[PDB]
């Protein structure tokens, strides 16, 4: 028993040649109220990691609570906590999905669905997905809600497999992500046109971007339509 | 002043010391040597197995942890087995958990700790071995020492047991040459059965007599007896 | 709440609160048991200090356990009820879950257990209590007799003897049972363990109590008549040479 | 430890003192907005690897702590500390305050002191961070006594250390630099350490300053390190 | 599923088939519904695969127990008890188990218990348990005679799990045999329902109502 | 954290004497003298108030309490141990017998109640035996008057009259000369006066002298009117001026 | 007298040193180890001639493929035995399989270590140590025939023979002489009875000695007593002769 | 609790002690009832003699008991006993047969024998019973947990010269008032003070319903008891 009150809708996420990027809209929804609009739902955990959160917002913080605890607990009786001994993304996995597994078992769910997006010490990407179940899978692309519908079928014509990465540029990357959180604006009754959206680059490091907006939006195409079959005028 | 002081480890003497912990000491002493060094690719155990008769198996001082860690035991063999299977839980805990190898320094830490709670409760004793503990982590080789009044120290060499102190001048000595046996197992050992020989009232060293265990940069950590250790004698 | 250790052990090898126990045992009235061909006859002497005693109310020493096996004890009076009761429980239990009454050694293991975990338990003293197990396995004819004390150590025996002067009856069992021509029947067999008390009991009038077990649950107490009978007859015998 | 002497004394805790003086010289002195913590490391032998067996300790991400006496005792002080920040950070969100620290660790110290079947700590610890209102340097004895220090030191060098720390409170009553006090700091281990020149020793800074660290605590390396060691390698000459 | 156990002058003759099933899945026509506990025991299984599986394998760890302790082979009575008691304390979690305990001994000669997951413990010469027993009942019942020849009788269990594996849909595969004595199981053979089935029509003359 | 003392700190002595409830009698009897004295239609329940400070205000510390309405006690040994004696007391009325029966318990009960919690200060691991004899006056229903002694073993006795704490055997003799089974309360009130002068060092007036009755129904101590059956206590304090009326004709 | 759990100023620990005196005042128990088995043998020591000697039990089976053999505080063995029965039956249960005999003396000497009270890790459920020591005997796929020396100290050896008891200086040095790894089961055999007569203060026979070996084929078995007699002859036989 | 190098409790050696210097207590067994006297210890004119009971206790209907000891340690096992035989009563519908009353009671006491580091309880006991099995029936137990069935006994002070007294003049076709008169006789020869008058005596009788068919517990008022020692002939 429980059921999710305060809630966030799709994050979205992909791997380009050097990095990868993840994104999510900063409404907190109340049911069918737009509740809140100023939520950040995307965690950055030291600077080679951002965990993107949907599903109850209570349980969100709670969860950014843990990954902060996280970090001051690897610090401890650690010199080497800025350096080799740093928390790696498939750490944060790893323990997130512990968390979420164990939580489910006792029947009493974080009612959330999870993206871990980052850069391993290695320089690899990492990109895994956990949710309210204990349900892990990894993929070039990951979305979660209306995002695995709608998200995904863009963001796979770009990368449809593994040897699509070395292909993809942080340019084309990015504008995919930003033209599926507009698809997005359009369909999901429960989005926002505001968004945040992150960048972990092998390279640059992390580039975290706030205050984003939908732009280049068609509607002009509506006042053609009138009525909802015969009506004329 | 040691008269009415020793009863228990909860008892301080006029002098500030803790006897019990002090006598648990001395049952490392009356162990058979074992040496520990380092280069810094690998990290290597030498120990001289004792036999109760000429009918019996010599004893073993060596015990595997992890795939990267390990150590060997001075005292108590009870007290080792009982250090060492917290050890290998800790270690496998933190690769469930965070899918992480454990740092040597952390195990370090966690012996310490646990050592430490024996050594100021009432009704139960301090620990009566010492360690010698090896691994290679996210940041090279190590090795530790262990005492059971909990201290824990990071060594590129040392020894403990019965004619300990020959072996560890040796390796004071030859500090210089041996922490730059990189790449090449075989030195290392071989410089590690050099070290063990400087405590020998004891006779030639056999095939039965000998323990040697290895980690390092691409190897697991792995124990020699018996047959394959006749190419260092 | 409390479970310190009182039984430990000594420089030379011994457990002190165990090696007390039997001491326990020592100044306990004597009780003694002999088998013979079909029957175990079971005695005991009731002390001579205090005889203003109510004996159809007094506990007697020989406890029924089940239908079909004895138990009788030296030491602490107070200490035996506890073995006895756990005894009684445990052949119920038994006849519960295997379908099967206890066969004589399964009890001595089970009444033996229960000594030795009150000799490395914290915080409780051993049974000051030994104890002489006899009866007949079920469907057997075969008879059975075991000893047990403190330490949780059991064993079986032809005949034997546990309490005070227990050393001499004991040597006086040692000369007179033959192992190949053991008591025929009950009455000899009656007649040997009074015998053996008579060597410590010194009138022994109501002073010894006996109690016979046959095959197939039949068991026996003896009365003062009875008894008397057989004292009667041997001091009489015994007279001529 | 639950026991009285006749005239109001517990000798268990004066006796864990003694564990405490036998123990390594450490301290701490208190900038104009953070706090510094020095330490003296014994080399023992060529074989302990340098830099790498780390005395100073973090507490939560402001705070740190350093003693003397039985080590093992400071990090069992110090987990305790650990937990007991994160129940205040967990109910009450905002970093434990030093003062707040201060009592969570004496009172834990304290109740070794009341039962026959606990020994007291055989450490003193110096501890102390920067807070929503400025900086703060403790340091705790055995029984559980804790006060506010301007400088502090314990272990074998404690005198010395103290007669150095009280000149600087005398020559500088206006306050007195972070970058400052670690130079100092490093001195006056150099100082302390007079007493056992037959052992060789390593150096441990850490500081936690508003303007320097952002209020974070943080371990004194490289060129800072080494600017301290030469400052105090050049007036002890 | 169908097993049955019967007594008769020369023994005791259990036969089991071998479907496992998930609704109307067949999952196997291989499976093993006999668990032999000792060289004179045997359990068989219907019900749950995993229930019976699980805990008559545990029988015979309490049983192997019970002769280190007691220097003795354990009776039909206490070995079935066991498996009942246990069965008891997990009643109403829906464990589900059709079970007969077959054996011998000296003291209690050759000896059936049925023991189901109600707790229900039966002693008795003629058990027939599972989806199909209704089926090897039938012919079981109106061909049985105490003095049956061991020939025969094993050829009654054969035939009876025969019919049941025609009729029910959820029985099948093969039959497994078993004999047990005074010194007592013996194997009698798996025989695949296949080849079985018309061999027995084909000798018999029984099994009108199939063409061919 | 956590008893090393699991074990009886009373044990028997080779002599058989229990040497802890020995020596917290001696406590008892270094304690300042009170004592109870019963009559017809009353007891009374008197002690001394020896003040550790005259800055201190001897009001604020009662050596007489309230137990029940109709029952009351007083001390001899260490005040502490009677203070939270008097605690347990009160709620081991209402948990034991008020929240059961809905009444409140009689005086012999609610004493065996107490000597109760004493015994197990005698018994239990870890602890010393209180060190306090209580006297203990009630009235109720069924079994009139009351006056009980209660010592650190435990035991209670009925008593007429008596004394505890230091001078107990020269007021004990006083008593017995004084008292018979006529005595009216104003009377039993002035040998208890008397009695009690004997035993007292300084000043002898109703700011140095504890006294109380258990007497007849107060109604006007009750709080509400309109139950009928409810009378009000029996238990009372005497104030300090009506003491001192009484020691004007003493 | 004030702790069970202290260490000596030698750091030794008092009450595990005084357990192993107990076991030198026990019955010699003797063991030997060849490649076509293991033999067990023990002095039965009856403490009157009324004594039925053959309900002595020193020698017990834990697992077909597992025996063993004890000397000292003989009561004390009870629980070790029913743990290394449960252990070894309890391994077939979880994997369909023989334990390994290295595996349950590990066992049997962890169990070994659970006394005390609690110690601030874990916990124990014992007062004292056990006051017996247990020869372990038996055969696996990995290491073939094997012989253990299980101490109430927690530790265990493997022996190629061994004794324990009161008779065991006088024993082992014995044992040190005769064997050889070329032994066979019934040289084995003889050897122990011909060192248990030596030591022994009673005329060995087949009621005051008992005699068991384990083999890979037949597993764990007690020689019954004419078994022995009949090699107790030979024996005599054998040493008269040289 | 712990064993004496000779075999012996200290503790409870040490408690049996402490009850030789109670007030001695009687209990004499008849044909047709028992007798319970008992010594209360110097006391003073003071005492309400009226509400007093220090020595007799009534368990249920049919059983009582003579105490010896400490007082507050003998309530504490009495109203255990109480309990105990109340529940039988709800179990079985009958009133609890006098020996598994008296067994249960000498258990509790034999447990703080042999573990957990309490103290005995200093204090024996005479039971005085009767049920349907064995008719009327006289116990005792002590602080070791033992007990034991008499026709006669005492405990508490002098129990040896009290115990030879009841060996002389006992015999087992007595009736109560013979049992009365022996009880008084062996307390008045055997106490420490100079007569043995009503103030200082307890007295129960268990008889027949005065007349009915049952069985009645007589707790002797200090009137009653000063008229039965006036009767018996030492006014
Ligand atoms: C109990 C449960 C929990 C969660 C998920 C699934 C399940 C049931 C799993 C199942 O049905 N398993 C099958 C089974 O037991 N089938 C039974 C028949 C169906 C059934 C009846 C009653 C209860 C549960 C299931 C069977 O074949 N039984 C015959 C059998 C076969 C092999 C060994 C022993 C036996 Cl008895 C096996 C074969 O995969
Ligand atoms: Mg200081
Ligand atoms: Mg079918």
């Amino acid at each position: 028993t429980q059921q999710p009150i305060v809630t966030g809708t799709s994050v979205i996420s992909m791997k380009y040649d050097n990095g990868v990027i993840i994104a999510a809209d900063n409404l907190g929804s109340y049911g069918s109220l737009l509740r809140f609009n100023g939520v950040e739902r995307l965690i950055p955990v030291g600077d080679n990691t951002v965990v993107g959160i949907s599903g109850d917002i209570s349980d969100m913080q709670h969860i950014e609570r843990l990954l902060k605890d996280l970090v001051t607990e690897n610090a401890y009786d650690n010199p080497l906590a800025d350096a080799e001994e740093a928390l790696e993304p498939s750490y944060i996995f790893e323990y997130l999905a512990t968390v979420m597994y164990q939580r489910r078992s006792k029947m009493n769910p974080l009612w959330n669905a999870i993206i871990v997006a980052g850069v391993q010490s290695n320089g690899d990407q990492f990109l895994r997905y956990v949710n309210l179940l204990g349900v892990t899978y990894s993929s070039p692309t990951l979305a979660t809600g209306f995002g695995a519908h709608m998200a995904n079928p863009l963001l796979r014509k770009v990368v449809d497999r593994e040897s699509d990465i070395p292909k993809t540029t942080v340019q084309v990357a990015e504008e995919a992500i930003v033209n599926a959180m507009r698809v997005l604006y359009y369909r999901d009754a429960r989005s926002s046109r505001n968004f945040s959206l992150a960048i972990i680059d092998k390279n640059t490091g992390l580039t975290f971007k706030k205050n984003l907006q939908v732009e280049n939006m068609k509607w002009d195409f509506a006042k053609d339509i009138k009525g909802y079959g015969t009506q004329k005028i | 002043f040691r008269n009415n002081y020793d009863g228990d480890t909860v008892t301080f003497s006029p002098t500030g010391r803790l006897f019990q912990v002090e006598y648990a000491l001395e049952a490392i002493k009356q162990g058979s040597v074992t040496v520990g060094l380092r280069s810094n690719t690998h990290a290597v155990l030498v120990a001289l197995k004792r036999n109760a008769d000429e009918l019996s198996s010599y004893q073993k001082k060596i015990i595997k942890c992890d795939e990267h860690m390990g150590l060997s035991l001075a005292g108590l063999a009870p007290d080792a087995r009982v250090l060492s299977n917290y050890l290998r839980q800790q270690c496998n805990y933190s690769s469930l958990v965070f899918n992480r190898k454990l740092a040597v320094e952390r195990a370090g830490h966690l012996l310490c700790d646990k050592a430490q709670k024996n050594t100021q409760s009432y009704g139960g004793r301090p620990y009566g071995v010492g360690l010698l503990i090896i691994g290679y982590d996210k940041s090279g080789a190590h090795l530790l020492e262990f005492q059971p009044s909990g201290n824990v120290t990071e060594l590129y060499g040392t020894a403990i047991g019965a004619r300990s102190q020959g072996a560890k001048t040796y390796l004071e000595r030859t500090l210089d040459t041996f922490i730059k046996i990189d790449g090449n197992p075989d030195e290392l050992i071989k410089a590690g059965v050099e070290a063990i020989s400087q405590s020998l009232r004891d006779e030639s060293l056999t095939v039965d007599n000998l323990s040697i265990a290895i980690v390092g940069k691409d190897t697991p950590f792995t124990i020699y007896d018996g047959e394959a250790v006749a190419k260092y004698i | 709440g409390y479970d310190r250790a009182l039984s430990i052990f000594s420089p030379d090898g011994h457990i002190f609160q165990v090696e007390y126990a039997l001491e326990a045992v020592k100044r306990g009235t004597c009780a003694v048991g002999v088998k013979g061909k079909n029957c175990v006859v079971l005695g005991c002497e009731r002390r001579s200090t205090l005889k203003l005693q109510d004996t159809r109310i007094t506990p007697s020493k020989v406890s029924k356990i089940d239908s079909h096996v004895v138990l009788s004890f030296s030491g602490l009076n107070a200490d035996s009820r506890i073995l006895i009761e756990k005894a009684r429980v445990e052949a119920q239990s038994h006849r519960l879950t295997l379908e099967d009454p206890v066969t004589v050694e399964y009890l001595t293991r089970y009444v033996a257990g229960v000594q030795q975990r009150y000799t490395q338990s914290g915080g409780v003293r051993p049974f000051g209590v030994s104890t002489l197990i006899a009866g007949f396995d079920p469907r057997d004819d075969e008879p059975k007799l075991y000893q047990t004390e403190p330490s949780g150590i059991y064993s079986s025996w032809s005949a034997q003897t546990i309490g005070r002067n227990s050393k001499t009856v004991r040597e006086f069992l040692e000369k007179n049972y033959d192992r190949k021509e053991p008591p025929a029947t009950v009455e000899e067999c009656v007649k040997l363990t009074v015998r053996s008390l008579l060597e410590v009991v010194q009138t022994g009038a109501k002073n010894i109590e006996i109690t016979v077990v046959k095959p197939d649950s039949d068991i026996v107490a003896l009365s003062s008549e009875e008894i008397n009978q057989y004292v009667t007859q041997i001091e009489q015998e015994k007279q001529e040479q | 430890n639950s026991v009285f002497s006749p005239d109001g004394r517990n000798f268990q805790v004066e006796y864990a003192v003694k564990a405490v003086e036998n123990g390594t010289t450490s301290i701490g002195i208190k900038c104009n907005d953070g706090v510094v913590f020095a330490v003296e490391k014994l080399i023992t032998s060529k074989l302990l690897v340098p830099q790498k067996n780390v005395k100073i300790q973090v507490v939560d991400r402001h705070i740190g702590c350093v003693y003397s006496g039985l080590i093992p005792d400071g990090r069992h002080l110090v987990n305790r500390g650990r937990e007991e920040a994160a129940s205040f950070k967990k109910l009450y969100k905002t970093p434990i305050p030093i003062p707040a620290f201060a009592d969570r660790l004496g009172q834990y110290v304290q109740a070794h002191t009341l039962y026959n079947s606990v020994r007291p700590f055989g450490v003193s610890t110096i501890f102390g961070g920067v807070d929503k209102n400025g900086a703060h340097l403790y340091m705790l004895e055995p029984s559980g006594s804790y006060w506010g220090y301007k400088g502090a030191a314990t272990g074998k060098g404690r005198q010395s250390a103290k007669a150095e720390l009280e000149k600087l409170v005398d020559h500088h009553p206006e306050g007195l630099s972070a970058r400052e006090a670690v130079k100092q700091a490093a001195k006056i281990i150099y100082l302390a350490h007079e007493d056992n020149k037959e052992k060789d020793f390593e150096l441990e800074i850490s500081w936690c300053s508003l303007s320097e660290t952002n209020g974070l605590h943080k371990f004194v390396k490289g060129d800072l390190l080494q600017e301290a060691i030469d400052f105090a390698q050049k007036e002890i000459n | 599923t169908t097993t049955l156990a019967f007594r008769f002058q020369g023994g005791i003759i259990v036969a089991v088939d071998s479907r496992a099933t998930a609704g109307n899945w067949v999952a196997s026509q291989t499976v093993k519904k006999v668990i032999e506990i000792n060289p004179f025991l045997l359990g068989t299984m219907a019900g749950g695969a995993a229930d019976c599986q699980f805990w008559e394998t545990w029988l015979g760890s309490q049983c192997r127990l019970h002769e280190l302790r007691e220097k003795e082979r354990i009776s039909v009575a206490a070995a079935s008890k066991i498996l009942s008691n246990l069965v008891y304390q997990y009643k109403g979690a829906g464990l589900s188990m059709g079970t007969m305990i077959c054996g011998y001994t000296r003291k209690e000669g050759p000896t059936i218990y049925y023991v189901d997951s109600d707790g229900t413990r039966l002693k008795g010469d003629i058990f027939c348990v599972g989806s199909g027993q209704t089926f090897a009942y039938g012919v079981l019942d109106s061909n049985y005679k105490w003095d049956l020849s061991v020939e025969d009788a094993l050829y009654l269990g054969k035939r009876s799990i025969l019919a049941a594996a025609h009729r029910d849909a959820y029985s099948g595969g093969s039959v497994n045999l078993y004999h047990v004595t005074e010194d007592g199981w013996i194997y009698h053979g798996n025989h695949d329902v296949g080849e079985l089935f018309w061999k027995v029509k084909e000798e018999e003359g029984s099994f009108n109502n199939v063409i061919g | 954290m956590t008893d090393r003392y699991s074990f009886s700190l009373t044990t028997f002595s080779p002599s058989g004497k229990l040497g802890q409830i020995d020596y917290a009698l001696t406590a008892v009897k270094q304690g300042v003298t009170s004592l109870g004295i019963k009559a017809t239609n009353g007891v009374v329940i008197a002690t001394e108030k020896k003040s550790s400070s005259p800055l201190a205000m001897s009001e604020t510390l009662s050596k007489v309490s309230l137990l029940t309405p109709d029952i009351g006690a007083v001390y001899s040994g260490m005040g502490p141990d009677y203070r939270v004696l008097v605690d347990k007391s009160r709620k081991v009325a209402h948990t034991s017998y008020k929240r059961i029966y809905g009444e409140y318990p009689p005086t012999k009960l609610l004493v065996s109640e107490v000597a109760k919690i004493m015994q197990e200060a005698t018994q239990s691991g870890g602890v010393r035996p209180f060190g306090v004899s209580l006297l203990i006056a009630g009235h109720d229903e069924f079994n009139g008057f009351s006056l009980y002694q209660v010592d650190p073993s435990g035991s209670y006795f009925p008593w007429k009259a008596t004394a505890i704490g230091k001078g107990s055997v020269a007021a004990k003799t006083f008593l017995e000369k004084r008292w018979n089974d006529e005595l009216e309360l104003e009377d039993a009130i002035h040998i208890a006066l008397l009695t009690l002068k004997e035993s007292v060092e300084g000043e002898f007036n109703g700011d140095t002298i504890e006294l109380a009755i258990i007497g007849d129904e107060n109604p006007d101590l009750l709080g509400y009117t309109g139950i009928p059956t409810d009378k009000g206590p029996r238990f009372r304090k005497l104030t300090s001026q009506e003491i001192n009326d009484r020691l004007e004709a003493l | 007298d004030r702790g069970v759990s202290t260490f000596s100023p030698e750091g030794r620990l008092f009450q595990v040193e005084y357990s192993l005196e107990a076991i030198k005042l026990g019955s010699t128990a003797i063991g030997i180890a060849t490649k076509e088995g293991v033999v067990l043998g023990v002095e039965k020591r009856a403490t009157s001639p009324l004594l039925e000697s053959d309900s002595i039990e020193k020698i017990v089976e834990i697992d077909r493929h597992i025996g063993c053999a004890m000397s000292g505080l003989t009561a004390d063995a009870r629980s070790m035995i029913e743990h290394a029965r449960t252990a070894a039956v309890t391994h077939n249960l979880y994997y369909d399989e023989d334990i390994n005999v290295e595996s349950l003396t590990q066992s049997v000497c962890d169990l070994a270590l659970r006394f005390g009270e609690g110690a601030s890790g874990e916990e124990r459920l014992m007062s004292r140590p056990f006051g017996v020591a247990l020869l372990i005997a038996g055969h696996d796929a990995d290491d073939g025939y094997q012989l253990f020396h299980a101490e109430p100290s927690g530790t265990f050896y493997r022996y190629n023979a061994k004794a324990i008891g009161s008779g065991s200086e006088g024993a082992q040095a014995e044992l040190l002489n005769e064997w050889h790894s070329s032994l066979t089961l019934k040289e084995a055999e003889l050897l122990v009875l011909k060192i248990l007569k030596q030591v022994m203060e009673e005329k060995l026979d087949e009621n005051n000695a008992q005699l068991s070996c384990i083999t890979k084929q037949d597993g764990f078995k007690i020689y019954d007593n004419e078994k022995t007699a009949e090699l107790i002859k030979e024996l005599k036989e054998k040493e008269a002769a040289e | 609790t712990i064993f004496s190098p000779e075999g012996r409790l200290y503790q409870v050696e040490y408690a049996l002690e402490s009850i030789s210097h109670a007030g001695t207590a009687i209990g004499i067994m008849a044909s047709d009832g028992i007798v319970l006297a008992a010594e209360r210890k110097v006391t003073s004119t003071l005492l309400e003699q009226d509400t007093s009971t220090e020595k007799l206790y009534k368990l249920n209907d049919k059983i009582a008991v003579a105490v010896a000891g400490l007082t507050a340690d003998a309530e504490i096992l009495i109203n255990t006993a109480r309990i105990h035989a109340q529940n039988y009563l709800k179990t079985y519908n009958e009133d609890i047969p006098v020996e598994i009353l008296v067994r249960r009671l000498s258990d509790i006491k034999q447990g703080y024998t042999q573990h957990g580091g309490l103290r005995p309880f200093g204090v024996s006991f005479i039971y005085a019973g009767y049920d349907d099995r064995y008719g009327y029936q006289l116990y005792t137990s002590n602080p070791s947990g033992n007990y034991t069935g008499w026709k006669a006994i005492s405990v508490g002070a002098n129990t040896s010269a009290a115990q030879t007294l009841l060996q002389m003049d006992y015999k087992d076709d007595m009736k109560v008032d013979d049992a009365i008169e022996l009880a008084l006789k062996t307390l008045s020869k055997t106490t420490d003070s100079s007569a043995l008058t009503y103030d200082r005596l307890e007295f129960a009788t268990i008889r027949k319903g005065a007349n009915d068919g049952e069985v009645y517990q007589k707790i002797f008022k200090p009137q009653e008891i000063k008229d039965i020692l006036v009767k018996t002939g030492i006014t």
